[PDB]
């Protein structure tokens, strides 16, 4: 009984290093049943996102210092797994724009066109999960990103004017964080269109949807955006 | 550097952060209650160096709704916000401050927002200034409709951290 008790206490301990807390938080994700984790996530949403965000930011700077290594990718793949579990277990709070900005910026760092293809596909996969939970409560921007996930389509029109995925991510003394590629690539619509459809089909088939099953409501919201922007130009 | 922004409902916590970092806040207009969020901002210190700040936006405090106690346990600094048109908002800045001291050096900046409603004021400047001198913190009376008001308090916070 020590493993879960001891790991859970450390995750909940604010004094512990956020790096140390993540190590045991990941341990919980692997050994604890989904219904048990959901209630754990519902109760401790505030600190679990703190563990994710601080560690993600931590890895970003590391990638920009040591460069991209095998070990870094292990850590990065773990963070996104936690990120996904956040998007799965807390749709109602996400729907209410809980960490609307931090999640948005985090996804933009994966969706950046300078990233390796794998990461860009990962960003698309997680974005669709975010939007399925955000649903109608999303702002205008999230729609434009959805309409720009696939390059080469007719330039999208927004309230301010025409825009592209690259314009939406990167438009004297104090300035906000500038989005930069997480894993820069090192030396097309057929493709990213297939990615968008492949992931949307998986989300439809996705199991363990919340008891409220508002996942159905979001997916149809996701579908209307697909019907509005991508379907018309499909044979 | 982790910074917690806390205050009563609709004092301008998110408008201060967003008008500071983007200057696109239109007064009134979109009104959505904050629950939790983190902004990333780099601030030029007084030396001219830049410090990266993790600005944690908080849900508005209310009668019966207190700040989570684990913010006290990790926050490097605090931005305490009242509205000069709301006496209770200032009264909550005080009680939060006494907390901060009890629950364990940190940097605290107190902001007095909505001074454009000067004729609608409920927090005298003199009493607020005297409280700032008494608690030995730095307190600015600022407004979101004029971004230049916001810069000074935040560069001071960055210089500390
Ligand atoms: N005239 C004026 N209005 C302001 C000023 N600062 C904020 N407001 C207005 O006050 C309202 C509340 O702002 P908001 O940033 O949402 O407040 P909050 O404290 O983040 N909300 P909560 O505490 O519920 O999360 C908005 O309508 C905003 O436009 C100011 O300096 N002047
Ligand atoms: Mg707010």
């Amino acid at each position: 009984h020590g493993d879960v008790k001891k790991s859970t206490q450390k995750v909940l301990d604010p004094k512990k290093d956020v790096l140390t807390r993540l190590k045991h938080l990941r341990a919980l994700l692997d050994n604890v049943d989904a219904n048990d984790l959901k209630q754990f996530f519902e109760t401790n949403y505030s600190q679990i996102y703190f563990i994710f965000y601080e560690n993600f930011i931590a890895l970003e700077n590391s990638l920009k210092l040591k460069g991209n290594n095998k070990s870094q990718r292990e850590e990065l793949d773990s963070i996104l797994f936690l990120f996904e579990k956040i998007l799965q277990f807390l749709p109602e709070r996400i729907f209410f724009r809980w960490h609307y900005q931090s999640i948005g910026s985090t996804l933009k760092k994966l969706l950046h066109t300078g990233n390796s293809i794998k990461i860009r596909c990962e960003g698309i996969r997680l974005f669709l999960l975010w939007l399925q939970a955000l649903q109608t409560n999303c702002a205008e921007e999230q729609v434009l990103i959805f309409a720009c996930l696939v390059p080469g389509f007719p330039a999208v029109m927004s309230s301010r004017g025409p825009c592209t995925l690259e314009t939406l991510i990167n438009p004297v003394k104090i300035y906000p964080e500038e989005i930069t590629p997480l894993l820069p690539a090192i030396s097309q619509t057929c493709f990213f269109l297939q990615i968008l459809l492949k992931y949307m089909v998986i989300q439809a088939a996705s199991l363990e949807w919340k008891n409220k099953e508002n996942q159905d409501t979001g997916f149809k919201f996701l579908f209307t955006l697909f019907r509005k922007y991508y379907l018309p130009h499909l044979f | 550097c982790k910074v917690v922004v806390c205050g009563l409902l609709s004092v301008g916590k998110t408008a201060i952060l967003e008008q500071l970092l983007y200057g696109n806040h239109t007064i009134g207009m979109e009104d959505c209650e904050t629950m939790e969020d983190v902004y990333m901002a780099s601030v030029e210190t007084d030396r001219g160096v830049k410090e990266q700040l993790h600005l944690y936006d908080t849900r508005g405090l209310q009668e019966g709704v207190e700040l989570p106690k684990h913010y006290f346990s990790f926050a490097d600094g605090f931005v305490l916000v009242y509205s000069v048109n709301n006496l209770e908002s200032f009264q909550r800045v005080e009680l939060l401050k006494k907390e901060i001291d009890k629950f364990k050096e940190v940097a605290i900046v107190v902001l007095g927002n909505k001074i454009d409603l000067s004729e609608q004021r409920q927090v005298d400047a003199e009493v607020a200034q005297q409280w700032a001198k008494s608690e030995k913190v730095r307190l600015w009376e600022v407004t979101v409709t004029d971004r230049k008001t916001l810069i000074e308090p935040f560069t001071l916070l960055a210089s500390k951290l």
